[PDB]
């Protein structure tokens, strides 16, 4: 059970990126993948996540600017109109069996998106 | 809804052992976890449940409390515990969001 | 030939639970019961007994069994044993500290849970002193916290004892919704009518 996720770029504010996290052996139709985000030298944060059933959740203080999309083998997240604070390091995280969401066991090595002119 | 860690930061010498509370703003059974984060690294999932150690993991790592208050204490932390620890728990859903991650705790070891 | 085989169908998996504050409770008797296929069954998360085990239940014979329904929480299964303290047993539904059968619990978060959240499931959360065991409360009056008389106009101080369950599928499995029912058996001076269909 390997995960990784490439995507990390310099952009401009308000404009989209996409990441795309890769699963590598393991059946993805039977975990559920998150995305969690920390900024340098910050706590961890919350994104989202989405059930091996297909069904989606997000967080709050994101107020609905983000969208996790499932396929075979790409568990990809994609932002729109991003701002100046969002310079920080993603993850996704595996989980550890059926069920028993939330605990995050597997984490890819991480990527940085950053945000400037 | 709220997570809270206190304290923020906290020493102690190779031979002794430092406490570590994390209270919850709701009640969540005792659907609870910790991580440890060495800087530049990926959380590793330490106990899960609040009580049960997970998988690869040393046994000086206890964890207990049920409810909203809970607590995590390492015995005799060697020199390679110098990280960072992190909890999170379930928070129902409709009412809040799903889960949060609190502050942290940085522990530094003379 | 054995005959009025009895059908727990209509009572194990319907299309309607009740909610756990108003746990719905069916008379079985005159029946020849055959818990093997119960036992033999594995969609069910926890079926353990008390008093009486597993193996023999279809020798000893019962004059009268009664079953309750409900749908709990899922972490919340552990409350339902005698001698246990927690919110929904101190609150909905207590067992006696000698109570005699058992209960059967299995996961139901593709009927029970919606995407828009189930809110037809209620909860009872505050009322004046603990419930004695098999015991049912229906009344909504409201639980005053307050000096005034409440009156029931609700507002502050004035607490509804009533909430909801926000059942959704993306939680965990301790939030996912439980089907749980009980099966309860005594004995008292009657004839003895509901028991195994012997063999032969
Ligand atoms: C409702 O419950 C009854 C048992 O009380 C189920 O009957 C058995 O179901 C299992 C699994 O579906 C079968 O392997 C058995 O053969 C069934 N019994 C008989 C005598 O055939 C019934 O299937 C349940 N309803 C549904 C829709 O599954
Ligand atoms: C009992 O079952 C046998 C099985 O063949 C059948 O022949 C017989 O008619 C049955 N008896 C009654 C009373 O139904």
């Amino acid at each position: 059970q390997s995960v990784e996720e490439s995507g990390g770029r310099l952009v401009t504010p308000g404009t989209p990126l996409t990441l795309t996290c890769t699963v590598s052996g393991f059946s993805l139709s039977r975990y559920a993948m998150s995305w969690v985000r920390q900024a340098p030298g910050k706590g961890l944060e919350w994104i989202g996540i989405i059930v091996d059933s297909g069904h989606t959740a997000y967080a709050s203080w994101a107020k609905g600017r983000f969208t996790i999309s499932r396929t075979s083998t790409t568990v990809d997240l994609k932002m729109t109109s991003l701002t100046t604070e969002d310079t920080a390091t993603y993850f996704c995280a595996r989980e550890t069996g059926g069920g028993a969401f939330y605990v995050f066991e597997f984490w890819g090595p991480g990527t940085v998106v950053t945000v400037s002119s | 809804q709220v997570l809270t860690q206190t304290p923020s930061s906290v020493s102690a010498a190779v031979g002794g052992t430092v406490t570590i509370n994390c209270q919850a703003s709701e009640d969540i059974y005792d659907n609870l976890v910790w991580y440890q984060q060495k800087p530049g690294q990926p959380p590793k999932l330490l106990i899960y449940d609040a009580s049960t150690l997970a998988f690869g993991v040393s046994s000086r790592f206890r964890g207990s409390g049920s409810g909203t208050h809970f607590t995590l204490t390492m015995r005799d932390v060697q020199c390679d515990d110098a990280a960072t620890y992190y909890c999170q728990g379930e928070f129902s859903c409709s009412s809040g969001d799903c889960t949060a991650f609190g502050g942290g705790t940085e522990v530094v070891v003379k | 030939n054995i005959t009025n085989l009895c059908p727990f169908g209509e009572v194990f998996n319907a299309t309607r639970f009740a909610s756990v504050y108003a746990w719905n409770r069916k008379r079985i008797s005159n029946c020849v019961a055959d818990y093997s296929v119960l036992y033999n069954s594995a969609s069910f998360s926890t079926f353990k007994c008390y008093g009486v085990s597993p193996t023999k239940l279809n020798d000893l014979c019962f004059t009268n069994v009664y079953a309750d329904s409900f749908v709990i929480r899922g972490d919340e299964v552990r409350q339902i044993a005698p001698g246990q303290t927690g919110k929904i047993a101190d609150y909905n539904y207590k067992l006696p500290d000698d109570f005699t059968g058992c209960v059967i619990a299995w996961n139901s978060n593709n009927l029970d849970s919606k995407v828009g959240g189930n809110y037809n499931y209620l909860y009872r959360l505050f009322r004046k002193s603990n419930l004695k065991p098999f015991e049912r409360d229906i009344s909504t009056e409201i639980y005053q916290a307050g000096s005034t008389p409440c009156n029931g106009v609700e507002g502050f101080n004035c607490y509804f004892p009533l909430q909801s369950y926000g059942f959704q599928p993306t939680n965990g499995v301790g939030y996912q919704p439980y089907r749980v029912v009980v099966l309860s058996f005594e004995l008292l001076h009657a004839p003895a009518t509901v028991c195994g269909p012997k063999k032969s």
